[PDB]
RNA sequence: AGCCAGGAUGUUGGCUUAGAAGCAGCCAUCAUUUAAAGAAAGCGUAAUAGCUCACUGGUCGAGUCGGCCUGCGCGGAAGA
């Protein structure tokens, strides 16, 4: 991580994944390996691959300084380590209640899932979703 | 620097007062008092405890830092108190305590009685083990140095007095 | 399973029975019977092919039991029958030991897919490819 | 330790320390990094 | 700079098959999973294992890091 585009690059693979945004989770890596770091990126690989946004750069002043682009409810994420999940392809996909079932899989410290957008409340896990 | 510019928290009902260039402070555990270095100028004059590097004097600003963290323990003392838990590594090597005087037997043809300066009530939950309390870091510091200076732990089967999170270093015999 | 309690990752060829020479004291470090182990191994051994260099990994339990779970083959080693030289390196930067054929290497990577931590198949052959640098062959199509 | 004219971090784990003036490297890991003076 | 995390997949790679599994040394000095992790800096193992650093999350909170040219000093510095 060199300049300021080098912060920029993030920003742009950033909000193009807020442009075209859906439901999205959270949860935290401070007790996490890379035993689980296979588990939900296979989890990405299960959907198409690699494009599935985990970039883990959510600091008050960059990832929120993205934030004013789209999806203005994320303002106060801050803190409390963030890693992001996108639902391109498929409006409401699984990758919401993925995490309830992580949880119950290697994961314990998953931040509560929390969440993100969509049910324009706060955190409460939707399993009536459209299959 | 960095610390000298940080404030020090003293907690509630915890007595400190200024007397010029001495401070006293006593809390729940005791009473410690200390005489500061006369190139810092420091200021009860809050809720907090702040310090600042007094004018002439050319290193102020390193004698600052020091003198926070003195007082920074010295509240941690008088509201909590220090604890060294000692490890009495070794086969026949036994710990005692009578009044205010520790007995060891480390394999010498005589025990050896370590008087305890002041405030400092040691106990052996453990005949290998001596977790000693006080109310001041600098001198449980140094009298948990002292039992450690009796018998300083042998590179080999790491034999000796030694602290609980200290980390021996063994060495192995030549050949065999 | 659990975190690292005994276990390590060893045990050579599976052709060679009861290999007690080669690894040894490793099986000795725990309390491992080595006929215990080859009543269990050799009981999957006759499941696919007789004398593979096949690695496994030795994971010792509390109870006195332990547990293994194999793998595939090393691609090192792969790259020596599949394309028949026997020597292996030896010296990548002066003897190009052999090449072979990209859609060889891919589907036999393919059967590896299933036993990779990879997510995309091209990028995960292509790493097989990497070995074979340091092998020293010549990727040819 | 060794009582060399010239010293200087022979290691990973050295630190050059100016105790009472004359300059000394201390070492965390090997005793045998130890040296006084220079 | 510290405090909590990770610090990985083939990979026991091949050479004297007695062993050199990032860690005697000879070659490549890979590509992937990706917020990130050198097929490797040190310690330690017959060989593995185990412990750290590189790089990367968060927290914190202000400038700071590595060298160059010069003034004045310290060590180097023991004799009847």
């Amino acid at each position: 991580m060199a300049l300021n585009l080098q912060d920029k690059q993030a920003i742009v693979a950033e909000v193009s994944e807020v442009a075209k945004g859906a439901l999205s989770a959270v949860v935290a890596d401070s007790r996490g390996v890379t035993v689980d770091k296979m588990t939900e990126l296979r989890k990405a690989g299960r959907e198409a691959g690699v494009y599935m946004r985990v970039v883990r750069n959510t600091l008050l002043r960059r990832a929120v300084e993205g934030t004013p682009f789209e999806c203005l409810k994320d303002a106060f994420v801050g803190p409390t380590l963030i890693a992001y999940s996108m639902e391109h392809p498929g409006a409401a996909a699984r990758l919401f209640k993925e995490f309830a079932k992580a949880n119950a899989k290697f994961e314990v410290k998953a931040a509560a899932f929390e969440g993100e957008l969509i049910p324009a409340s706060q955190i409460d896990r939707l399993a009536t979703l459209p299959t | 620097s960095r610390v000298a510019k940080a404030p020090v928290v003293v907690p509630a009902g915890v007595d400190v007062k200024i007397n010029g260039q001495v401070i006293t402070i006593k809390g729940k555990n005791g009473e410690l008092t200390r005489t500061l270095n006369d190139a810092v100028e420091v200021k009860h004059a809050d809720n907090t405890l702040t310090f600042g590097p007094r004018d002439g004097y050319a290193d102020g600003w390193a004698q600052a830092g020091t003198a926070r963290a003195l007082l920074n323990s010295m509240v941690i003392g008088v509201t909590e108190g220090f604890t060294k838990k000692l490890q009495l590594v070794g086969v026949g090597y036994r710990a005692a305590v009578k009044g205010n005087v520790i007995n060891l037997s480390l394999g010498f043809s005589h025990p050896v009685d370590h008087q305890l300066p002041a405030g400092i009530t040691a106990e052996c939950p453990t005949q290998t083990e001596i977790v000693l309390k006080g109310a001041d870091k600098q001198v449980i510091g140094q009298v948990a140095a002292d039992l450690r200076a009796y018998r300083r732990p042998e590179p080999y089967k790491g034999k000796g007095v030694r602290y609980a999170d200290e980390v021996v270093r063994t060495k192995e015999a030549k050949k065999k | 399973a659990k975190k690292v309690q005994a276990y390590v990752k060893l045990q050579v060829a599976a052709g060679m029975a009861n290999p007690s020479p080669p690894v040894g004291p490793a099986l000795g470090q725990q309390g491992v019977n080595i006929m215990e182990f080859c009543k269990a191994f050799n009981a999957k051994t006759d499941s696919i092919e007789k004398g593979l260099p096949i690695p496994v990994v030795i994971t010792v339990y509390a109870d006195r039991s332990f547990t293994f779970v194999t793998k595939t083959p090393p691609a090192a080693v792969l790259l020596k029958k599949a394309a028949g030289i026997k020597s292996g390196s030896g010296k990548p930067n002066k003897d190009k030991v052999g090449k072979i054929s990209r859609a060889q290497l891919q589907e036999i990577a393919q059967t590896k897919a299933a036993d990779m931590t990879g997510a995309d198949i091209e990028a995960m052959t292509r790493s097989i490819e990497g070995t074979a640098r340091s092998m020293g062959l010549v990727v040819e199509d | 330790m060794k009582v060399r004219a010239s010293v200087k971090k022979l290691c990973r784990n050295c630190k050059i320390v100016k105790r009472d003036g004359v300059i000394r490297v201390i070492c965390s890991a090997e005793p045998k990094h130890k040296q006084r003076q220079g």
